């Protein structure tokens, strides 16, 4: 329910391969955030008007 | 070491295992430490706990020769992962890693347990080409043929030596009666929950490899005389038939409609193919006969 | 709370029949119909007509 299929591919890219930068399997809920900050977040989060 | 550790300190060291391996760009202490809890997880006495920490171990490899002999220090534990309870066959280099240490040395008894471990383990291992081929690939040792037991079991690699099982029990129970290198015996039959289990899987060996070797004269063989020529009882042979036949790695055909049935090959249900091979190839051999008959008879007639 | 008691575990054990029939007949083609069904523990109760149907 948070507006942050094509991105999910890069989502897992970022999150998983940074856990592999961390070099472990277990994927965290923070890994979502790691995949939700390097994205199309230009102008967060409402045209305000 | 406060209490020499416990499940609490096991959880401690484990939680401190997989966190720092990358905050600590470490090649040796990380190796000598990811093993440090191998006891705290084997003193835990849980096969799958050791296997989880080994799933951790897989991360670190090319461990060979960290120092000149750091692996002669770690491989004891690496094989200790599945040393006395592990799979009888996945010990290929596991139950091999024991030979090199006193092969690096010039030991006599420690090298003898090294040898009679690098060999007396595959008889536990199920049948395979690897075991069979390798145990004679590794043949050529000089310290190994100095053991009547090694010679005895190495001879077993042909005709199965369908021997009175108690005779082999002598040959490999007097290992514990060695006024010489005996650590072979303790590695083999100084053990109880696996050494006696080694005797059991040795019964498995004799019966199943005899099934292998005796596959020639079959298509006529009785359940009773099976046991008679098996060095084991009939209902013992019943259970052996049962396990080898539900394993069914070979295709026999048996029934107690008579009990005279055998660990057979497909029992020859085939058409002319048999006749075809026979007639054709035999007749061909006969034309070959003729064609060299002329030749060699002429040769022996050369002087005349 | 079983919706139907005519099919649920009925079909399970139905499948299991031949699933247990490929363990007593898995070893060899020919066999005594008794000890082959000593595993199913009934040598002639229902093994007979079941395997016939099969």
């Amino acid at each position: 329910a948070r507006p942050d299929g094509a991105d999910i591919n890069s989502i897992c890219q970022e999150s998983g391969m940074l856990a592999v930068r961390e070099n472990r399997y277990i994927v965290l809920a923070k890994d979502f955030e790691k995949a939700y900050k390097t994205v199309i977040k230009k102008d967060e989060q409402e045209h305000e008007f | 070491k406060e209490q020499n550790g416990d499940v609490k300190e096991a959880a401690s060291i484990l939680q401190e295992l997989q966190v720092e391996t990358y905050g600590s760009m470490e090649k040796k202490e990380r190796v000598e430490f990811i093993l440090e809890q191998m006891r705290l997880c084997l003193a835990v006495k849980d096969y799958i706990r050791t296997q989880i920490i080994s799933k951790k171990i897989n991360t670190k490899f090319f461990q060979e020769e960290n120092t000149e002999k750091l692996k002669l220090k770690y491989y004891n534990l690496m094989i200790q992962l599945d040393q006395h309870e592990g799979s009888y066959l996945s010990i290929c280099k596991h139950y091999r890693a024991i030979y090199d240490t006193p092969c690096i040395q010039a030991e006599s008894e420690k090298w003898q347990q090294a040898l009679k471990s690098v060999v007396l383990y595959v008889i536990l291992a199920p049948f395979d080409n690897e075991q069979s081929d390798l145990v004679h690939r590794i043949s050529g040792d000089k310290k190994l043929e100095e053991i009547p037991k090694y010679k005895d079991l190495l001879k077993l690699f042909t005709t199965m030596e369908l021997m009175r099982w108690s005779t082999l029990v002598e040959d490999y129970g007097m290992e514990l009666r060695k006024g010489s290198l005996e650590s072979p015996a303790t590695d083999v039959f100084g053990s109880t929950e696996e050494g006696e289990k080694r005797w059991k899987d040795l019964k498995n060996r004799v019966v199943e490899h005899n099934i292998r070797i005796m596959a020639k004269y079959y298509t006529r063989i009785t359940m009773k005389r099976m046991a008679q020529l098996l060095d084991l009882s009939v209902d013992e042979s019943e259970a052996f038939l049962s396990n080898l036949v539900v394993n069914k790695t070979i295709f026999a055909k048996v029934d107690r409609l008579a009990g005279i049935i055998n660990f057979q090959r497909p029992k020859d249900p085939n058409n002319l193919l048999n006749d075809w091979s026979q007639k054709l190839n035999s007749l061909m051999s006969l034309v070959n006969k003729t064609t060299h008959l002329i030749a060699k008879e002429e040769m022996i007639h050369n002087l005349q | 709370d079983d919706p139907i008691i005519s099919t649920h575990l009925a079909k399970l054990y139905d499948n299991l029949l031949e699933q247990n029939l490929i363990r007593v007949i898995e070893p060899f083609s020919r066999v005594q119909i008794e000890h082959i069904s000593s595993l199913i523990k009934l040598s002639k109760a229902d093994v007979e007509r079941k395997l016939s149907q099969m």
